[PDB]
DNA sequence: GACTATGCACG
DNA sequence: CGTGCAT
DNA sequence: AGTCATTCATG
DNA sequence: CATGAAT
């Protein structure tokens, strides 16, 4: 009927239950992917379901609920909140999902709900999920233990420092800023050639982060030190120029603010600032910004100090804030802080179990082949006699045996010979085959070799890599600034 | 509610009158703020020939109807004194948004009839393919030179604005009384108390096939 | 630029757009089916998707979302409330949907969020999906032009009188009470042999409708006027039984409602009655209803006149309730006041079509195997001359050119010898073709007679009728009074 | 009154359910007792009484509720004769979100109402698993199946039989042992300081 | 996750 | 007023 | 289809 | 005072 627990065992499997899941499995980005659980399984399932780049915008709706009943036993919002938030182009330097209609803004109005809008996986999310399906990550059973899941995804490129994470567990928080595509990938290229490299060195390749929304990072010692222990503080300031209206009176045009800041907010309070005359000088507050283009307009007074307005906002506003470093992730199940090195070298050794594992993969599927065709090639040669076997063998399975006792052929052999359809008995072309037999044995070298030589391997990531590069690289958006 | 415009000018500003808040988002982004207001309305609107003017009077929609196109209701309605020179109705091109036309249009011709008199009430015409084209004609056109757009719930702001808000990119329905009589026998068969005569006016004029 | 349109004229197009809709596609069920189109879709897509009584359940948003993507353009909540009213036994007499959960109750507390509850097709919803992969059914294409939907369910039941509909469109609206389904069954039945049958004789095998809510129906004579022309107002009373307590008080215990009413309002509103003092004796309200029973006790004072008390809640209250016929349904595309005998002929007429159309697509198939089946009993006898034809021809076409012009097999029976697979050449049993054969002819002659022959159709109609009547066949739980 | 009382008023075996959600809340309602059984849905994770302001936490719906349909008051303003229930139930779904509820009801009762945890009143239930069995080795013991994601998915009557019928569930008992070591684990786990918790994490946490 | 308002026909 | 698909 | 509040960590 | 997956 009843048992009795102390209060300080009660609240000790309970907190740590909770605290265990909430690290694991739902604040904190794998340090390989840089994905949280709810990310990965949005991406796997409108994977899976063909919801791709390349086809229609599939209902914003029928995704989540996939996601739900297959992956993720949660609430339909967060799913789709996490969805949504993977499309905003504010929020992800590079977005993985796009999305058609109200996903939101950088006034920060909510996105219409799931049954208005519709989504499918961007281009660049593609390479997240490439060779998922060739055996090359880990999978688990789903919550419901009926279909498998990937813990990782195999990301073809470094997504952990390209978009970023943040971030709020039990015990630990996570701040990651987004970084430029090119510039991470040189890091990387670097490092797989040179693995003991300092960050100095590696900083002549990623200098700092990329800010979708642009602006100006200042503290190049404070990224330097992030870059090393995983934390530090720099600060992110709005791109401003001055124009010169009629009549002596002046105007600041701010055009790109800080990441993480919305616009609506900072108008707001930077007009609060105007009508409660905390510093003397502005005449009107006016966000100009259309479709195609940010542009607030804060046009002062005649005889009015820009600087010290400007100044001032810069303190008293977000037209101006502090950015912290506090980049964990999890590593080998468990949460780490980490800086530049631990990441990259993480991401590269990652890499190299995935192709490791795809080329296992691929040899495999070509030897099966090889071992085929090789019967069959031999078939040919004894194609009377081998009709005549099947002709009087009992079953199919004693066919088979017979095949095995009278001529040697394998198991997998017998039952490719033994399901031929009567139309290829017409067939005696033995070169067309030999043609394959060879176009085979080439193909295993190229992956035997990946395999057993690490050099070989490390060429192909980087080949693969530069690739990417190649592809996705856009210009840089934030000034960098000592 | 609101989103009203940036500056105040009777003579263009446009009242955009939006089905539900999730395309009022989708308008608040592609509008143009300068003379673009917007105004979502949610929900099914009240019926004003159905129903009691007290509890008509107490619908917060019409309430904040009255009070941005600042010109009051009824026969204390002077248009002189109104805000916008354009009152826009942009519904989705299904059925319902039939419907909330049809509601909105008797209230502005029942409590603010200067107003449509004037001909300062539109409809806005989003495009019903994305290949753009509005009338299954113009679809065989550009398949020689799709997406069936489902509502305004579907497009993306700089596609809204593109096809429908820009005044020059956009085409509109000027609601125009042009025969007193014929208008009122017709808003009242429609939208009023009575239900056989509704019901008639269906039998005779609704071709099921 | 603009175009003029007058309101006159805007007004008709637009309201006449949203009057056709709501009545042929919203608010009206088909009379052969009894569905509204939204339950149709939901019905429909589960069933695509393997959600059936047979086996797990799943969770509701899943279905809601597919049922949103694929057939339903409108909201998740009116999906959802559809699919959660069609699976609550005191609003369905048959149920149609079985959910896991907080699916509501009669005291109208709201269901469970569809990311809470889960579910699937109840068997008997399998009845009304019966065949409909065997061509039986007009399909249409959905409103993306990327999937056929169903326009009207085979039905191997009665649902409209069975489970009833309500009900509310443009200029029509309607009400129609749920049914005992071998009642139904019954009329129907007699209708099939009598199709001149009239009123008075159908309700010998139909007296009344039967509320899943129970209770007593009284008024036989406006049972018939409903019956005959669409339109009645009969009585539902609530069945009653007086208990006896100590210190000579008696007690009025009510164990079952009028069909459509909230229990929790009525048990206040009765609760009102004795605060209000409207009529004199009642000591205390109480619902003591529990997950097996309902149970409503009004324990009475001392000298207290239960007769009174009785009477003045039946008048008063909604112990006892008018219940109003207004059976309205879309038949050939418009809306149709009906009685009985338009709805059980509608569904005779339909179940005819189903049958037809099922019968046609079996017996097409039975010819086709039929046709193989004769080449393979007759290559069975030249097996070592047809193998030296296909190894003496070039290719497949030439094989099967060859086995057409000297052996005067079909180009079907050539393609199908031609594909077979080796092993076959093993399983070489003329008898057992031959009793295909047979099983064939006389299946295929079975099914011709159906389709030749109006009474064969009709005695299989009404055989399959009793098979489901005996299947799914329950007790009355209302009683009805004159 | 988002609460649904008890018929009759027995302070000597009522009993208040707090369960977490309304949808559970549902079920709850459904599936009980009606006559002893009160059911109070928690809606959202509870404030944390230890990191907030005596100010915001009595300015909190969850919590000023309970303190009212508890009947006792709060704090040192407190009598326990004066309550309402003999045993106040927290039901929550078997999952890490409800482990974490768990614990933030039982540092309010601890930090606010010490005496209904010192007299054994506080209690918790304990949903099945598994369709019964609640052990992973119960399961083993059937197998000569489906797995409970939450009270949501549970049907009234089932709920009944397995976790609410007094005759058929099993109600962990919260008993305040060693007064002060009990009260170096809540102020710990759900103080202010967030070092001493990690590190607790760290030290106690097997990550694996 | 509950709550909030409308349309539409009908007694 | 309350019903049930809709917004 | 918005709105309301709570956890958790951090500066 | 936000942030973003969770209730
Ligand atoms: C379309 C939106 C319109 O607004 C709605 C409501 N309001 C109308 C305006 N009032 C000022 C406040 C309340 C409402 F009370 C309920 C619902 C609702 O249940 C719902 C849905 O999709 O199920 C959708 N909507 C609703
Ligand atoms: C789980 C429920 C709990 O209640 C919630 C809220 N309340 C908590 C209690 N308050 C007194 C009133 C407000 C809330 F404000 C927002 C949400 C919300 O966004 C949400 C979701 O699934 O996305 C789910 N829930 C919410
Ligand atoms: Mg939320
Ligand atoms: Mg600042
Ligand atoms: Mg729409
Ligand atoms: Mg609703
Ligand atoms: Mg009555
Ligand atoms: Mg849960």
């Amino acid at each position: 009927n009843i048992q009795n627990m102390s209060l300080e065992d009660i609240m000790g499997e309970r907190f740590g239950r909770y605290s265990k899941y909430i690290i694991q499995d739902r604040a904190l980005p794998d340090i390989r992917d840089g994905l949280k659980p709810v990310q990965r399984r949005i991406l796997y399932s409108m994977n899976k379901d063909s919801n791709t780049f390349d086809k229609s915008y599939r209902k914003s709706a029928k995704s989540v609920g996939n996601i739900m009943g297959n992956f993720h036993p949660h609430g339909d919002s967060s799913i789709y909140d996490a969805m949504v938030r993977m499309s905003q182009n504010w929020k992800n330097r590079e977005i993985l999902v796009e999305m058609h209609g109200n996903n939101g803004s950088m006034d920060g109005d909510p996105p219409a709900a799931m049954r208005y809008t519709e989504a499918r996986l961007s281009e660049i999310a593609g390479y997240l999920l490439q060779d998922i399906e060739k055996k090359t990550v880990p999978f688990a059973w789903n919550f419901d233990d009926t279909e498998k899941e990937p813990t990782v995804l195999p990301a073809a490129f470094p997504n952990l420092l390209v978009n970023g994470s943040t971030g709020i567990s039990a015990g630990y928080a996570t701040d990651i800023p987004p970084h430029n595509l090119a510039e991470v990938i040189d890091a990387a290229v670097y490092m797989i050639d040179h693995p003991t490299a300092k960050i100095d060195k590696l900083m002549e390749f990623l200098p700092g982060p990329d800010f979708p929304t642009g602006a100006i990072i200042q503290g190049r010692d404070e990224i330097k030190k992030a870059y090393e222990t995983g934390k530090g503080r720099v600060v992110v300031r709005s791109k401003t120029e001055i124009e010169k209206l009629k009549g002596g009176k002046e105007q600041i045009v701010i055009t790109e603010i800080p990441y993480e800041i919305n616009k609506a907010n900072l108008v707001k309070k930077i007009d609060d600032v105007r009508v409660n005359n905390k510093v003397a000088g502005i005449a009107e507050v006016r966000d100009e910004s259309d479709r195609d283009g940010l542009r607030i307009a804060i046009e002062l007074k005649k005889d009015a100090n820009t600087e010290l307005v400007l100044n001032y906002l810069f303190k008293y506003t977000d037209l101006q804030i502090n950015y912290n470093f506090n980049m964990v992730a999890i590593d080998n199940f468990t949460p780490r802080q980490v800086g530049i090195v631990p990441i990259l070298s993480s991401y590269i050794a990652h890499r190299r179990e995935v192709i490791l594992a795809r080329s296992r993969f691929d040899k495999e599927k070509a030897e099966k082949r090889l071992h085929i065709v090789e019967g069959l090639i031999r078939v040919i040669s004894i194609l009377d006699e081998v009709i005549a076997l099947i002709r009087a063998s009992e079953n199919k399975a004693d066919a088979k045996e017979n095949l095995k006792v009278s001529y040697d052929f394998t198991e997998e052999q017998a039952e490719a010979i033994v399901t031929l359809q009567l139309y290829r008995l017409t067939n005696t072309d033995v070169v067309v085959l030999q043609e394959e037999e060879a176009e085979l044995r080439e193909k295993i070298a190229m992956l035997a070799a990946i395999i057993g030589d690490e050099r070989t391997m490390y060429n192909l990531m980087k080949k693969e890599l530069r690739e990417v590069k190649k592809k996705f690289a856009t210009p840089r958006l934030s000034s960098l600034e000592d | 509610k609101l989103t009203p415009a940036q500056s105040k000018n009777p003579a263009k500003n446009e009242l955009y009158l939006v089905e539900g808040d999730s395309a009022g988002g989708s308008a608040k982004q592609g509008r143009d703020r300068k003379f673009q207001a917007i105004l979502p309305l949610r929900g099914k609107v009240i019926n004003t020939a159905k129903a009691k003017m007290a509890d008509i009077l107490k619908n917060e929609e019409i309430n904040t109807m009255i009070y941005t196109i600042g010109a009051g209701v009824g026969a204390d309605f002077s248009i002189e004194d109104a805000n916008y020179d354009k009152i826009i109705i942009m519904t989705d091109a299904d059925t319902d948004g039939a419907h909330i036309q049809t509601l909105l249009l008797t209230f502005f011709y029942r409590y603010m009839r200067p107003l449509v008199e004037a001909g300062h009430v539109y409809i806005a015409l989003p495009p019903l393919y994305k290949m753009y084209a509005w009338t299954d004609g113009e679809l065989e056109e550009l398949r020689k030179q799709l997406q069936r757009y489902k509502g305004l719930g579907e497009m993306n702001a700089d596609q809204l604005w593109e096809t429908t808000m820009n005044p020059e990119t956009r085409t509109l329905i000027r609601v125009t009384i042009e025969d007193l009589a014929r208008a009122e026998r017709r808003v009242n068969v429609l939208m009023g108390d009575k239900v056989e005569p509704r019901r008639k006016w269906i039998e005779d004029n609704v071709k099921f096939t």
